[PDB]
């Protein structure tokens, strides 16, 4: 109630990042220049969900170890409100403690976004039966988002650390298993009186 | 980083014998300065000077004030000269004056979001080195960078790309395409939608160029069906099933057919055929 | 005997809720002048200190009907709802929408359509009075309804007009509600500033309507 | 008397989504977008702005240890904190009237529609999607702080909790990074016009 | 031949002695107005939508899908709603609902708080409400009364 | 006033209003509106102010014809016709060295840059092709950006 940590995570992209525009208007901009455009701010910065991101990664790697954490992954599924899961990232009766900004790069898109071509080769034949662009944030960009976690507990940081190193294994974003969105991320955690601004 | 307004310094944020220690802050008799340290500096504020003063133990910055040989007798004498001097508190022309001498003596002087230059000769002339530009200020959310008429070049293309790629010559505007009865459009059109050529895409972008006027209908469905010359690839997707390769040829065809003769029916007669098939729109 | 006309757009929507459940079609004269009360009251103004009466003649505050697409106002027996004599435009029910927001239900009347402004005074030094605040509300905004302080109700000035009065003869169509002792349930406030007082003053009367001699007057009752 | 003016400029730095409270426009917007934002009849965006405001400083001060009342919760305004008397109480009116947050654009530049997923961690693909509308960033609102008999501590306590609304949000769905913004604040003192 | 700007005049730059600013337009026919994207988007939604004018055992049933939150209060709601709205829109409604999307296989139901099961439980909230659609509407209510308090 | 300062050719008809997807510069001079070719212009004009202080005509319907033929027999491909877009949106003189580029018969091979034609044709024709092409794509150069993307954006849509 009195102290809020604090994460400032600052991750660099260690392959081609792909998530998924968002918007319909800018897809369907962009569903002719490119067909899978990267999301984009009005302010042409590149956003990544982050919150959903460590919910799975910590869903699956709290019920790997047999606590009796819930799982929102399932079609209209319940927050069950009280595993630690819960707790953090919130359920349908409370909000959740630790707020997850989202991944808001620091360059521009003529910076790190690049388009690209992908492509389906036929089996037999070897031969490029079908083509798309998608476009993709560069290896080496890097993003911030802050985490902000008000009623802190002992066990908020290793909880967020195991997180991100779940997110480094796995990846972020979409196109996952071609290798897209691995990433590594820092953590400058911090602790904090919540009257700082007085 | 001196910020000259009196003299402030971020490092503790102060703002101008024996030592208080908060940042080591010593105050020094002028005959009062003040040395403070700090691990990025060591800098004075001589304050005036008047013949033998007290002059610190390395002043790594030194910001002195005159308005001439005291200033440098005082600029000699301290072991370990500073890297860069400060000119304050003066007349221009006598700080000028002053500072072609501590350039003299080797010692540089600086008289009283981050901005990047994206930029690429050079010239000589006049005592300054430079390279004459005509360019463009982005002011970027955290940057603020320089670009010359290229950069203004390609997203000046790429708006005129956007742009034109955005209206159609008669789409929301006001024959002979095929025409079929309704029952076999119903027939038709269940059958190639179970098997997957007729998908909801399919029908919800028809819906949409079908609003936007039939020749927008007619040539969206054309460029559909439109066989490619050279990969000989049409664009719907591929039916799910046997079909070997010529009732391929016959069912694209019959897609063809049901669309284009579904477009001179009414519109409200065309949204009672689609909403059995792709319920949004 | 000088007037205020106005045209005042709602940027955001107003909420009055009268009994049994029923909320106002349009801004009620009463609300223009609370609003304005409040305002003189912060203005140090001769009009604050006496804004606590009711049968404060002067300024008088006729009610805030709609102007209609023809550049005229619409007019409401038996008829909740509002008609205008070109003939256009029914302003009703339509025009409320329901909010519900964290726990509470409440309705309000949308924004975008423009209401009368029209204060008349009889002396000129609250015609001075008068036109201070007008070039206040000019300024920064008028707050009418319930949910002040949220920040429904917002009205901006787009006409500060200081037209003339010629009195009306007749023996005449109700544009509110008189309070003669007929049928209407009219209902209003006198919150109380530096006495802590609130009080609900209920009373009843005439509906917005037919009307018949000596007529001096005509914010409940008003009839043109 | 002196009337406090604070006029308060808020430009958005994340996606931003207040639900709309409008039952028949959220059932006119139910069959497109499951999540509409709150909109005009003038068809512009505006954001509650005074929740936000008293919550902001009920937390803080709060922790700062100044007898305030939780108005979250059975909430009850006292008539005695600083937050009471700013922003008001049962009996004692506010002495801050705080506007709507409409923006100084209109709804087809700054607010689409969007996609959101909730996603099987097992078989790691899209189990639900629906359609929420939200806010594009850069978009610029607008509103006034009307405070009445200011104290000296006014001014820091309105950007104090404008501050905890840069780091905490406004409007909706607040943990997935939505309503992250910045203000830029200009003030006033009207007494005589 | 007239023209008219549309665009704001405000925000523009100065260079190489002429006031600049680099702009986009959509200039229009009528006098010859140069309009923003604004206007353009404004048109093409507004000509799009112009083409866009054209017993105890239901107890006992209701009962326990309420407590496994298959029907819920927002089911309660807007089924009561196409009740109060009348028979066809009830139809319609539960048909909608109960609809198995072919592509997926998700019913639109809520999960119940096997897959014969729960096949099983949506065909009860099936049969249940189809019955509760021909009763007469005082019982609809008296019935929905007592889980939903509002509806 | 206000004077604008570009022919009203290209405008198409959205629903009962005529329209112009167009880029401009609102110039307050008559408060002009002035088309890209202004900016260039008057960039060089202070490049050289600053440094200083220290076509054949074809007919449309030929043009089309003769793109047509040049396009079914694979001399101008769509990769050809988007480099000549971006050459030529780039200016006019950066589209003259790029068509005399690939038309610059190399007088070490004796090689043509363009795309051999598809069929059966006398050494002495494919020649007088690679020059039609020449001329055609040199022709097109003196017309606007506007008439050259509806001209080009039939064979190659996405240039
Ligand atoms: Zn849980
Ligand atoms: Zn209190």
């Amino acid at each position: 109630a009195k102290t809020m940590k604090k994460i400032y995570v600052t991750m660099k992209t260690l392959s081609p990042l792909y998530t998924g525009e968002v918007r319909r208007e800018d897809k369907e901009a962009a569903q002719k220049r490119v067909n899978f455009p990267v999301r984009k701010t009005a302010t042409n910065k590149v956003l990544i969900p982050f919150k959903g991101a460590l919910r799975s990664a910590l869903e699956i790697m709290l019920k790997a170890k047999g606590e009796n954490v819930c799982d929102t992954g399932e079609s209209r599924a319940r927050p069950c409100g009280r595993c630690v899961t819960c707790s953090l990232f919130g359920s349908m009766g409370r909000a959740g403690r630790a707020s997850v900004d989202f991944l808001i790069s620091n360059d521009t898109k003529e910076q790190i976004v690049r388009e690209s071509t992908h492509l389906r080769i036929e089996r037999q034949t070897k031969s490029a039966s079908d083509t798309f662009k998608g476009e993709e944030v560069i290896e080496g960009a890097t993003f911030t988002a802050t985490i902000t976690i008000s009623n802190p507990q002992e066990k908020d940081l290793s909880l967020i650390q195991s997180a991100l190193k779940f997110i480094e294994e796995n990846g972020i974003g979409g196109w996952l298993n071609k290798g897209y969105g691995r990433v590594s991320f820092e953590v400058k955690s911090e602790d904090v009186a919540t009257d700082r601004f007085l | 980083m001196i910020k000259f307004i009196a003299f402030l310094l971020e490092t503790a944020k102060i703002l101008i014998r024996n030592t208080i220690e908060l940042t080591k802050i010593t105050f020094y008799n002028n005959s009062v300065s003040v040395f403070i340290e700090t691990h990025n500096g060591n800098y004075l504020f001589s304050g005036d000077i008047g013949y033998p003063p007290d002059m610190p133990d390395n002043v790594d910055y030194l910001i002195l004030e005159s308005t001439q040989d005291e200033l440098i007798d005082y600029i000699e004498r301290l072991k370990y000269t500073p890297y860069k001097v400060f000119l304050v508190h003066g007349e221009k022309e006598q700080r000028e004056i002053l500072a072609k001498r501590i350039i003299s003596k080797k010692i540089r002087v600086e008289l009283p979001k981050v901005v990047l230059n994206i930029n690429t000769n050079m010239c000589n002339f006049a005592s300054y080195r430079l390279m004459p530009f005509s360019g463009f200020i982005v002011e970027k959310d955290d940057r603020i960078e320089i670009n010359d008429k290229n950069w203004f070049d390609m997203i000046w293309n790429e708006e005129y790309n956007k742009m034109r790629s955005q209206i159609v010559a008669e789409d929301f505007s006001t024959m002979a395409l095929p025409d079929m009865s309704h029952d076999k459009i119903i027939e038709n059109i269940e059958y190639l939608f179970n098997i997957k050529i007729l998908s909801k895409n399919r029908i919800k972008e028809f819906w949409e160029e079908f609003c936007k006027g039939q020749k927008a209908a007619i040539k969206y469905i054309t460029q559909v069906h439109r066989k490619n010359p050279n990969t000989g690839r049409r664009n719907w997707n591929p039916p799910e099933g046997d079909f070997t390769d010529n009732e391929i040829e016959k069912l694209y065809e019959t897609a063809y057919n049901t669309l284009l003769s579904l477009i001179k029916y009414d519109k409200n007669k065309v949204y009672n055929i689609l909403i059995n098939f792709n319920p949004k729109l | 005997m000088k007037e205020i006309k106005g045209i005042l757009e709602s940027i955001t929507g107003f909420s009055i809720p009268l009994d049994n459940g029923e909320y106002a079609l349009y801004p009620a004269g009463r609300h223009l002048r609370g609003a304005i009360g409040y305002i003189a009251f912060n203005l140090d103004l001769p009009i604050s200190s006496k804004f606590l009466d009711f049968d404060f003649d002067d300024i008088i505050f006729r009610d805030l009907l709609p102007i209609s697409k023809c550049g005229k106002i619409f007019y409401p027996k038996n008829s909740n709802s509002l008609k205008c004599p070109s003939c256009n435009e029914i302003y009703g029910s339509s025009v409320l929408r329901n909010i519900m927001a964290r726990g509470l239900s409440y309705k309000e009347v949308i924004e975008g359509k423009k209401y009368r402004l029209s204060i008349i005074v009889k002396d000129e030094k609250y015609l001075n009075e008068m036109e201070a605040i007008i070039r206040y509300i000019l300024s920064y905004g008028i707050y009418l309804g319930n949910k002040v302080s949220k920040g429904y109700g917002k009205f901006k000035i787009k006409e500060y007009s200081i037209v003339d009065i010629l009195p009306v003869k007749d023996s005449v169509l109700l544009l509110s509600d008189a309070i003669i002792d007929g049928e209407k349930d009219i209902v209003f406030s006198k919150k109380e500033i530096s006495s802590s007082k609130f009080e609900i003053i209920r009373k009843r009367g005439k509906a917005k309507d037919i009307i018949r001699n000596n007529h001096n007057g005509f914010g409940f009752g008003e009839i043109i």
